[PDB]
């Protein structure tokens, strides 16, 4: 039950295959044909061992996340570079693995919660461009009662 | 877009702001331009109606979201989802500043003038009407603010009308607006064709502009407080009110003064709510 995973670089990655089919975008070029090696022309080498490792932890349990508290394995699981976070972000998109996506987007999420911005603002470096006056036009009518 | 979080696919910008809050999607939209633009965006919303519906236990007239047949079909094969969120979320009221159709023959028979004092009075903070939409073909009406709370638009029709005969640009006003108001000229002396008046008011009240119960505050009034009065209730009667089923109150009142003017004003806002 072994499958060759091919980084976007090559590399290794011989994996499960209950662990591979865990990403529908695998689990559909599976289908497409034999593909032996399998290229992921996305996700590096460094990204797709994070994305093996999640899988591999998940395996034997799935199903309805969504807005679950993130769990504490996850929490450590993604005490990463913030532009490691949003790598693995685009993965989970690509690769179409739902629970990694959930989580890693929480995990954003959480971060702008409760920021002024100015905090949002300079966490995620964005740019201010709000001329002088468009300021309060916007800040007064973003005030959510 | 320098900013990583920027550059990211728009399904899963949404995808991050699906666990936010509104709280949150305003401070997020306040960083400016797409944020601003994207917090707002018409799917995020759908997402957030469809969901949180099924959790809400009170549902009034006022509220009921058009065909669920429409809230809950193909994303394109309506909005303003968000607009539609806050009616429905039954924690949530939209807000409104409500205009009112000034019109009647009380403004110019009056050797007083109503308008002219309205707008004199320091009590009510008239100030004009900002061209920020609030504009139609007539201006943009006179802001007043009730004793530092309510604010409110008044449009004055000066010339309604050429049966029916309500002017163009005068139906554009009477579906927009939320209530009317009819300064009828109570002085006793004043010869009236009630038939007309009746009619007149009926004209511009037409349901079929903005249909719905909107209140009629009817200004039964005077030049000053020497004149002798018509009674209102006898006024009232005269114009055959009792017809209009829909609120209405006849309030005395003085052009000079505006005695009456307050308790009047008062009565229409607590009738326009939601």
């Amino acid at each position: 039950a072994s499958i060759k995973l091919q980084s976007s670089d090559g590399e290794i990655f011989e994996v499960d295959v209950e662990i591979a089919k865990q990403s529908v975008t695998i689990k559909t070029m599976l289908e497409d044909l034999g593909m032996d090696p399998v290229p992921l022309p996305n996700v590096n080498a460094a990204i797709l061992k994070k994305v093996i490792q999640w899988c591999t932890h998940h395996k034997d349990d799935p199903g309805g996340s969504g807005t679950d508290d993130i769990p504490v394995w996850d929490q450590e699981f993604l005490k990463v570079d913030q532009g490691t976070l949003f790598e693995l972000i685009l993965a989970a998109n690509y690769l179409d693995i739902k629970g990694l996506l959930d989580v890693t987007c929480k995990t954003v999420a959480n971060m702008i919660k409760g920021k002024t911005p100015e905090e949002i603002r300079k966490t995620f470096n964005i740019k201010n461009d709000f001329t002088e006056e468009e300021e309060a036009q916007v800040r007064k009518e973003n005030q959510w009662c | 877009a320098a900013s990583t979080l920027t550059r990211l696919p728009i399904d899963v910008q949404l995808y991050i702001l699906s666990f936010l809050s509104p709280h949150d999607l305003c401070q997020l939209g306040s960083t400016n331009h797409y944020w601003n633009e994207t917090v707002r965006d018409p799917i995020l919303w759908r997402y957030f109606l469809l969901r949180d519906l099924p959790s809400w236990s009170s549902v009034d007239w006022k509220s009921l979201p058009d065909l669920e047949i429409l809230k809950k079909p193909i994303s394109e094969v309506f909005f303003d989802y968000m607009a539609v969120y806050r009616m429905c979320c039954p924690y949530l009221i939209i807000q409104n500043e409500p205009r009112f159709a000034m019109f009647g023959p009380g403004l110019e028979e009056l050797n007083t003038s109503l308008v002219l004092s309205l707008m004199s009075s320091e009590e009510l903070c008239p100030t004009a009407g900002l061209p920020q939409r609030q504009i139609d073909g007539i201006g943009s009406g006179v802001n007043f603010q009730l004793n530092n709370q309510h604010k409110f638009n008044i449009l004055i029709l000066y010339s309604t009308t050429r049966r029916y005969s309500v002017i163009p640009q005068i139906q554009k006003v009477c579906e927009v607006v939320d209530g009317f108001i009819y300064v009828a000229n109570a002085e006793a002396h004043k010869r009236h064709e009630w038939q007309d008046e009746f009619s007149h008011i009926m004209a511009m009240t037409d349901p079929a502009f903005g249909s719905s119960g909107r209140p009629l505050l009817v200004l039964s009034c005077i030049s000053q407080g020497d004149v002798k009065r018509m009674p209102c209730f006898y006024l009232a009667h005269e114009l055959h009110l009792n017809l209009l089923n829909h609120p209405w109150l006849v309030q005395d009142t003085e052009a000079e003064t505006l005695t009456g003017f307050l308790n009047g004003i008062e009565w229409i806002l607590e009738e326009v709510e939601s």
